[PDB]
């Protein structure tokens, strides 16, 4: 995150930091047994650490819990990124409490200017509040690159983007998760906003997926 | 040694945040850089042994 601010601690109950050694990517809570994230942070092994603000120091309101089943979407492609989205269910579930909450799944898609809050450790959490942009300016400025499943969140003019270390993160509008932090050509740079996974394309495989494991 | 072997490490666009292994010929070792997780280029190791195996 470029040009954001320290979130509040605790302010963001919902984000968890996915770990296999160090911290690599982000991911949100959204029920006590599973955590959504994006399918370029699959790894065999995954460690959830939720309830945290300093990743770098024990502060007492943790949870870590393993990750026992990792399902990234059967259409995910590694070079174009379309359907970055991947489940991760835990070992057991957490205790949920101020700290520790769950984020809702969309209840439909959210139109272009809707603001939202972007937040990662790409040590504290950072957060950014950021609007979605019109799907024209998205393709606009990654000619050729965007699909229906992704959306552009920032501004045009840079300056504040999500970066490395936040992806699989979410992007919470109005209480909704809305996105997932996928990709982008640098990072805060004019003309090329962070490009996120559309959630609201997945609740019914979310649903589904998690209804069968 | 390897042309790729030359150029600079890529991030790439995504955003994860990945340790990862390049060769940096300046200064004739492999050194660490930050993946992003998508489309590597080949001068990318999982390990220093393999960076300079195949860089060396
Ligand atoms: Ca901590």
């Amino acid at each position: 995150i470029v040009g954001g601010y320290t979130c509040q601690e605790n302010s963001v109950p919902y984000q968890v930091s996915l770990n296999s050694g160090y911290h690599f990517c982000g991911g949100s809570l959204i029920n006590d047994q599973w955590v959504v994230s994006a399918a370029h942070c699959y790894k065999s092994r995954i460690q959830v650490r939720l309830g945290e603000h300093n990743i770098n120091v024990l502060e007492g309101n943790e949870q870590f819990v393993n990750a026992a089943k990792i399902i990234k979407h059967p259409n995910f492609d590694r070079k174009t990124l379309n359907n970055d989205i991947m489940l991760i269910k835990l070992s057991s579930p957490v205790k949920l409490n101020a700290r520790v909450a769950t984020v809702a799944l969309p209840s439909s898609c959210a139109p272009a200017g809707t603001q939202c809050l972007i937040s990662g450790w790409g040590d504290l959490l950072q957060c950014l509040d950021a609007p979605l942009l019109p799907q024209a300016d998205c393709e606009a400025s990654y000619p050729g690159k965007i699909t229906d499943n992704m959306v552009c969140v920032g501004f045009l003019e840079g300056g504040k983007d999500s970066c490395q270390g936040d992806s699989g993160g979410p992007v919470v509008c109005n209480g909704e998760l809305q996105g997932i932090v996928s990709w982008g050509y640098g990072c805060a740079l004019p003309d090329n906003p962070g490009v996120y996974t559309k959630v609201c394309n997945y609740v019914d495989w979310i649903q589904d997926t998690i209804a069968a494991n | 040694r390897p042309d790729f072997c030359l150029e600079p490490p890529y991030t790439g666009p995504c955003k994860a945040r990945i340790i990862r292994y390049f060769y940096n010929a300046k200064a004739g070792l492999c050194q660490t850089f930050v993946y992003g997780g998508c489309r590597a280029k080949r001068n990318n190791f999982k390990s220093a042994e393999d960076c300079m195996r195949t860089c060396g």
